[PDB]
């Protein structure tokens, strides 16, 4: 499942490390 | 918060009470950082 | 997706399996409150039953979207609509639907 | 030789007319030649058999050819364009029917209600999700319909001599809505049998539990007051009555879920409720 | 061989460091190598001698590299991005100084106040017009200054032993603002003599009657709560006292006119005032 399957979504250029 | 949007509508012969199993997870954008000791399980009895 | 213990009321050992599911029942047709939980995975509460929440115990900081899958386990003949509302952090417990 | 000033000048239809004056209006009549998401909100439309687009027109924003107000309108686009759930109406066996006036239902709710109150001008279409869950052993049909410029009439004292006009709780009942005292004439002297020429959807309980009518902004004007003028009335009426056997769920709610679509607000001033 | 995880990784500055571990943060410090209109509102800035842009940075919208919240933020763009005039403060001969917290001044005013209340997240810069009309025979100077994260301190009981914290009427005084009880230490233990390292403008009454400081959004975070967190405090303080002869206008008001610039609101929920 996704988040713009859910809400209106903005572009978040996500550099969060795993 | 969970709200009855219409109602739990049931016919005759089917149970008037049902149950929701909530299955929580994280999306693919999920991350964690600052790896720490856990507080969600504390040992109390010493492991013999 | 691991089972979120939204029904974390019955601490009784014979009733611990009642924590994994919660009772949608026939109501008076208002916007009645069914269930409430904080959306914090690492918090002491309903999310500690999850693998996400227990792995959130081992990390200080978390980021990213969470999924909660609600599985209706009533009859095929049982029907009805739920409003499942995530409130952003500023809002208190909503008094109404 | 002639002012292009008939009523059909801006239309896309060619007219062969006879005129003898410099005004085109002086001429003859002549002859021609499934998860729906908006905002932070999501509904379900798996059992509706389609989504009704009102008059085949999607709720666009105001065309720059079509607007008159020179102030830049605000388009909050997520905070007001989102599904708004009203309080439920209980469909009963004796339910005559209800109506909801638009955007009077939503002038007191959300940022849409604040944008309606703070701005003189308002323009939006509407995604109207009318949902009514009932079992496979319940029965009944709802005409969920969008009557534009739903002017309420009175009983005129019953006899017809009194020139009554409906009160503000009846012309603009808010998010709660008002019942139909006489659903056959729609409290307006016009038959509900002909209500399906308006954008309509059936909630036939055996077929579908929800109705999703998507309404454009319908007015003679590009914008209007959200407080005074109600652009349309949503009518949810039990044409076929609700029936079930004793033991089935007697409480059959009709929940009204509303998305203002492409909301546009101009003429910012203080917050005015009416 | 190394995680790129020092605190200066995202910066534009090259560092020659020594490291022996796979973490870049483990490394050495090393060494390196006039009518202004917004919304439906207009001010006048003929007598200000320039407009101060806070830290040389225009209040842009949130960069997509810089944002974290995945919900689409609303940008009302006219209805909230507009000059908001607060109630006047009367500059007197004994005026110690006042402060205004941001956007706490505007969380109860306009559609900006509703967007601040309805959304958890808020981001805006600010065009702050501080105006003070006085004649050519009046005198005095105001340090109009923008102190970011203006944490108010108390008198600590006066002696210093009591661990007082300022009340909510003092930390967030709303559109009225709060006077400086001790303008020399700015009610924060920090000297007002050094307040001009912050974005500042002088209202020297012989030179200029108005100050226009344009403040960007300054936070460690791309968005924040408009209700809890105040991003900055505007300080309007009489460094040089107001003086005039008897017969000249004794009532010298300081009007605070505020434009939220590029306001961005995310996390829509119910309207929360605090």
């Amino acid at each position: 499942t996704s988040d713009e399957s859910m809400i209106e979504t903005r572009c978040v250029l996500n550099s969060h490390s795993t | 918060s969970i709200w009855y949007q219409t109602n739990y509508v049931v016919p005759i012969g089917a149970p008037n009470t049902a149950y929701i199993i909530a299955l929580a997870a994280a999306q693919k954008n999920f991350t964690m950082k600052l790896c720490k000791d856990t507080s969600h399980m504390l040992q109390t009895a010493s492991i013999q | 997706e691991t089972i979120l213990e939204v029904n974390n009321v019955p601490t009784n050992a014979t009733s611990l399996m009642e924590r994994l599911r919660f009772p949608v029942s026939a109501q008076a047709g208002k916007g009645e409150l069914c269930a409430v939980f904080r959306a914090d995975p690492g918090r002491d509460g309903p999310w500690q039953s999850t693998m996400l929440g227990q792995l959130c115990g081992y990390y200080t900081q978390w980021s990213g979207s969470l999924e909660v899958t609600f599985m209706f386990t009533g009859s095929f003949m049982a029907t009805g609509k739920m409003l499942i509302a995530y409130t952003p952090p500023g809002g208190p417990l909503p008094k109404d639907r | 030789h002639e002012n292009s000033n008939s009523a059909t000048e801006g239309s896309t239809i060619n007219y062969t007319t006879i005129n003898y004056y410099k005004d085109s209006y002086a001429a003859t009549a002549g002859k021609q030649s499934a998860q729906l998401t908006i905002g932070n909100s999501t509904i379900t439309t798996q059992e509706a058999a389609n989504i009704i687009v009102g008059y085949g027109e999607w709720p666009s924003y105001c065309s720059d050819d079509d607007a008159t107000a020179v102030d830049k309108p605000t388009r909050p686009d997520v905070s007001v364009n989102r599904f708004y759930t009203l309080d439920t109406k209980l469909w009963e066996k004796s339910s005559k029917g209800w109506y909801w006036k638009f955007p009077d239902v939503l002038t007191e709710t959300g940022v849409f209600g604040q944008n309606a109150q703070f701005h003189y001008l308002y323009r939006s279409g509407f995604c109207i999700h009318v949902q009514c869950n009932a079992s496979k052993f319940h029965q009944g049909a709802l005409l969920v319909a969008i009557l534009p410029e739903y002017v309420i009439g009175t009983v005129a004292g019953g006899t017809g001599t009194e020139d009554s006009h409906p009160p503000y709780i009846q012309t603009q009942p808010g998010a709660d809505g008002f019942e139909l005292q006489h659903p056959y004439v729609l409290d307006a002297g016009i038959p509900i049998s002909q209500l399906t020429v308006c954008p309509h959807q059936w909630i036939n309980l055996r077929t579908n539990n929800c109705a999703t009518i998507i309404v454009p902004y319908m007015n003679t004007l590009p914008f209007d007051s959200a407080l005074n003028h109600c652009n349309f009335g949503l009518l949810v009426v039990p044409i076929s009555p609700l029936d079930f056997d004793q033991g089935a769920t007697p409480v059959i709610p009709i929940t009204i879920t509303l998305a203002p679509m492409c909301s546009e607000f101009a003429g910012l001033r203080q917050a005015v409720t009416q």
